[PDB]
């Protein structure tokens, strides 16, 4: 029947509503919300799912209202907290972490969302040297394309905040102190030399300013697992290079350290993408290592879980009510019972299943 | 070094000090006169949160033992 | 083969087991107790009681298969379903209440009709007489009429699609460009057979 | 991961008991380990006593 | 079994068992299969089960 | 056609032994082996030292029982000590049997180094497994 | 009297090389390794090729002891495949039979 029909969808637009009642509900995302608070970060094969059914639909889950309610009631006095999500594969872990992405945005948080940090551990075709740090390189195409999608979500905020120290980008061209942060960013896309460098000065910004109760800070780094793993960049030499080596790995890890306060950070792991990392890893030690584990604690380990039955039969109806599953079987109990099995209740595998059925 | 010990110590390791920093930054925003290293390594809350770190780092890593962990560092960082 | 000519192929048809003994003809039910006493093969890996399960799909994808590699022939075959099922509904969702009606969104649906488009009535054996390769006009079983549209349709897209394109977007494109009559498959079965009736007069030369 | 002090001086207490090579030697050098520590080819009863 | 076996057809080969008899979520199997192959490996437990 | 080790068939008047009627692909099903040593086995040594000694061992006893040797000799080694157990027509006088087996031994126990014993079996006349 | 001449030959060979295998071993070693310098190690280079040609062992052939065959020898038996053939087909070999399978 049609009775997790109900339970298929909530009016209840705005993150903040949100509550056990809620679970196993989804809630449509403002068009706004999407062409601001994620032009990224939304896995590859949800963002196919929101072109053809024409609007983004999040379920409400225990693990995401979990972290939603210790974000409700942050102590911005006290050093920021690192929640981790951990989970095994397609299980949810970033669009729960998008979830609090949203509720964030909504409240007027500063959102500094890195959608996938493995991207700048390999693949680089451009490869340069940093001025500031002879020893480190700089990634000027996964600076400026990061750049690009931070000033859209927090355009906002990029007029009030402002420099507290001047920044020699060339001989000809200084950011004085007291402009607007828009400057620095805008340097940066203009002139891609330097993009390594203004992402460095942002986040250096960001981190000074927001102890000053300005603004709240959001650290949200989907993929945080590669940034104390290996890297596949080569040096001139043909020699691997480091995670320390490259500047804009290095520039992060200290975003992620609780030495600040005034918002709060938010952390994923994934094992797809990882270098060097087994395909049965998900669990915290596996996939950080004795490096990435000792950065990162005391932090908050949030395991997102495959979908129970009240979230497995809500997850079908909606599929059943945007006409996406058009086997003729596939609406009866013989075929739900099958997709059970086949897809074990993994929200990936169910959404694999169904795109071709 | 500690990268040699084949058996995790929790004393003078990485824990420590990111712990003890942790409870540092946490008093100093309760505008609390700064304390004593031993005092913040000495509660009750401390003694946990070390029992917990010890199991994932020696006894293993699991859905159980992370769930442990999960409730000490939740007492630590007065989370609710 | 390692079965003895004894064994027996198996039926793996849900249904038929728990029909009621009385709704089954009295063929059928002597064939349950004859088959009490003899051999039956073991089924295959491929062979299940799914009710996702379609033949004709899963014949299609061994077509395509190379080398034994089933698991990429079923992600092609996968993703083909996938890139049709997403061009109707972009179709359906950018069209009118009046043209939504037609607009079909179900991809099995879409195969099936497609490669009954593409199947020839009748065909062209090549033979030679006189010293020369003359060619006859043939009446072609549903075995081999189906296997030439599957067979046409596997060869069209390996081959004649930009260097760029993959198999899911050029299979998909014309799976829905047959189901709608006006493919390049369907210009194939065409010269089949406006090339018989071309021949129609000189059948005559066939002793098979 | 490279070899911290530990490490290193560890292993060559080891090998000091164990009778194997303590410093570092290159590969190339190793053969003359393997020359004398196993039987030449010409001196197996194999091939001295091949014929009858 | 969806973590050892990641590909389709090994779990449906699974399924054939339990869906024919409409006996699906009401066993809980414990299986160890050693030798052959990713497909072997799963006809080797369809016929065990 | 193969032609190894295969006593060809003639017109019905050739008499062959039990071990000549059969051939190769019979060895281990109805024909056992004459020789019986633990070197080819697995993980043995020493097969082409022990092969080479048996067949000096064959020819010696042809040359040294002429004529006198029903059928082919088998050897049995266990331990070090070597054990021929030939079947012999009767031929020969009785006293003469006594010479050769203690000449035959002696000599073989101080070429191999080895006890070597030697097993006789007289027969009235070479025994006929079937006429081919 | 060996089978053939080629036979005696290798016998000589196998017995040189037994003679001068502690000689060639020690000079040998002189120059495998980079831990002596290399006027000593072209000094030693020159040593081992004055030894006499017979004194290497890659001179030698394993030829059937029976027939002096250089190709086709099995090295368990050091027969060549025909002489092997000949006694194996006839149960004069321990526990060698034919592969049914
Ligand atoms: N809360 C949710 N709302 C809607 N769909 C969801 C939700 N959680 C999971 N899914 C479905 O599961 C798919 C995989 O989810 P996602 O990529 O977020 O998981 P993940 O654990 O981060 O994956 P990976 O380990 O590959 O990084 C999504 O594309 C979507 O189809
Ligand atoms: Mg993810
Ligand atoms: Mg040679």
């Amino acid at each position: 029947a049609e009775r997790p029909r109900t339970v298929s969808r909530t009016s209840d637009s705005d993150p903040a509503k949100h509550g056990e009642q809620h679970e196993g509900q989804h809630y449509s995302i403002p068009l706004q919300d999407l062409k601001t608070v994620f032009p990224h970060g939304l896995p590859p094969r949800y963002m196919m799912q929101v072109k053809t059914f024409g609007e983004a639909c999040l379920m409400v889950r225990k693990p995401a209202l979990e972290l939603l309610g210790y974000l409700k009631n942050t102590n911005f006095a006290h050093p920021a907290v690192r929640y981790l999500l951990y989970g095994e594969k397609g299980t949810g872990k970033t669009l729960s972490l998008c979830h609090a992405v949203h509720f964030c945005a909504r409240h007027d948080w500063l959102i500094l969302h890195i959608p996938d940090a493995h991207l700048w551990v390999k693949n680089c075709r451009e490869l340069l040297q940093s001025t500031h740090n002879k020893q480190r390189f700089d990634q000027p195409l996964e600076a400026s394309t990061w750049l690009k999608n931070f000033k859209t979500t927090n355009e906002r905020f990029l007029s009030q905040i402002k420099v507290q120290e001047k920044y020699v980008w060339n001989k000809r061209e200084s950011t004085e102190k007291g402009s607007p942060l828009g400057e620095v960013v805008e340097q940066g896309l203009t002139r891609v030399r330097n993009a390594t460098d203004a992402v460095g000065v942002v986040l250096k910004e960001l981190k000074a300013q927001s102890a000053l109760g300005l603004f709240h800070l959001l650290v949200a780094v989907d993929g945080v697992n590669a940034l104390w793993g290996r890297t596949t960049l080569k040096k001139e030499d043909r020699t691997l290079i480091a995670p320390e080596e490259l500047s804009l790995v290095h520039n992060l890890r200290k975003m992620v350290k609780n030495d600040w306060h005034g918002g709060a950070i938010v952390l994923s792991l994934s094992q797809t993408g990882s270098l060097f990392k087994s395909r049965t890893a998900y669990l915290p030690h596996e996939l950080l290592g004795k490096e990435g584990f000792n950065a990162l604690e005391p932090f908050l380990p949030i395991l997102i879980p495959n979908y129970n039955p009240k979230e497995f039969e809500s997850s079908f109806q909606y599929y059943l009510e945007n006409n996406w599953l058009q086997h003729e079987k596939a609406s009866t109990e013989e075929g739900r019972k099958e997709l059970r099995f086949l897809s074990n209740c993994n929200p990936e595998q169910l959404e694999r299943l169904c795109a071709s059925l | 070094t500690e990268e040699d010990m084949d058996e995790y110590v929790w004393a003078k390791s990485s824990s420590e000090n990111s712990v003890l920093q942790t409870l540092l930054q946490m008093r100093a925003a309760e505008s609390s006169v700064a304390p004593s290293r031993e005092e913040l390594l000495g509660t009750k809350e401390v003694e946990d949160y070390q029992k917990c770190v010890v199991r994932l780092k020696n006894e293993g890593e699991n859905e159980a033992s992370l769930a442990q962990y999960k409730e000490s560092v939740k007492r630590l960082l007065n989370l609710a | 083969s390692r079965y003895a000519p004894e064994f027996r192929e198996p039926l793996i048809d849900k249904e038929y087991y728990r029909k009621p003994v009385a709704e089954l003809t009295e063929e059928e039910k002597y064939d349950q107790e004859l088959k009490k006493t003899q051999f039956i093969k073991a089924a295959a890996a491929t062979e299940t009681s799914s009710v996702f399960a379609d033949p004709v799909i899963s014949k299609f994808t061994n077509m395509m298969m190379k080398g034994g590699n089933k698991v990429l022939a079923r992600s092609l075959m996968a993703q083909t379903l996938e890139a049709v099922k997403r061009k109707q509904f972009e179709k359906y969702r950018a069209a009118s209440a009046e043209e939504q009606a037609t607009i079909e969104r179900n991809p099995y649906r879409i195969f099936h009709e497609a490669l009954k488009n593409c199947e020839p009535v009748i065909g062209l054996v090549p033979i030679l007489k006189g010293g020369h390769f003359y060619q006859v006009p043939v009446p072609l079983a549903d075995r081999r009429r189906r296997f030439l549209a599957m067979k046409w349709m596997i060869t069209e897209c390996r081959e004649n699609k930009p260097r760029r394109t993959l198999m899911p977007e050029k299979l998909s494109h014309e799976l829905l460009e047959a189901f709608h009559n006006r493919g390049p498959v369907i210009k194939r079965k065409h010269n089949m057979h406006k090339m018989a009736e071309a021949n129609r007069a000189l059948a005559h030369y066939r002793w098979w | 991961s490279p070899l911290s002090e530990y490490a290193l001086r560890m292993s060559r207490l080891s090998a000091r008991i164990f009778g194997e090579v303590a410093r570092s030697t290159d590969s190339k050098s190793m053969k003359v380990v393997s020359l004398f520590s196993e039987q030449p080819l010409a001196k197996k009863k194999e091939t001295y006593d091949w014929y009858p | 079994y969806l973590i050892y076996f990641p590909i389709t057809q090994d779990r449906e080969q699974l399924m054939f068992p339990f869906h024919f008899l409409d006996r699906l979520e009401r066993h809980d199997v414990t299986c160890t299969v050693s030798g052959g192959g990713r497909s072997a490996q799963a006809g080797a437990i369809r016929l065990a089960m | 056609k193969n032609r190894a080790a295969r006593v060809r068939v003639a017109k019905g008047n050739k008499p062959v032994s039990y071990e000549e009627a059969h051939a190769p692909h019979y060895i281990a099903h109805r024909k056992g082996w004459l020789s019986l040593h633990t070197g080819n086995l697995d993980g043995e040594d020493h097969a082409a030292e022990r092969t080479l000694e048996d067949v000096f061992l064959r020819k010696f006893m042809m040359g040294t029982f002429p004529g006198c040797l029903a059928d082919q000799i088998v050897l049995k080694r266990r331990a070090n000590q070597v054990d021929i157990c030939a079947l012999v027509l009767r031929q020969l006088p009785a006293h003469k049997f006594y010479f050769l087996v203690g000449y035959s031994e002696t000599l073989l126990s101080h070429f191999y180094k080895c006890p070597v014993r030697l097993h006789l079996q007289t027969v009235p006349s070479k025994v006929v497994y079937k006429y081919i | 009297y060996y089978v053939d001449w080629r036979m005696l030959r290798d016998l000589k060979r196998r017995k040189m090389a037994y003679e001068y295998a502690d000689e060639r071993l020690r000079i040998n070693s002189l120059r495998k390794n980079t831990i002596l310098p290399k006027d000593l190690q072209e000094m030693a280079g020159d040593e081992i090729a004055a030894l006499p040609r017979d004194s290497c062992p890659v001179r030698i052939r394993n030829r059937c002891v029976m027939t002096s065959r250089p190709r086709g020898v099995k090295r368990r038996w050091r027969l060549s495949r025909i002489v092997f053939r000949h006694l194996a087909d006839h149960g004069l070999l321990s526990g060698v039979q034919r592969a049914i399978w």
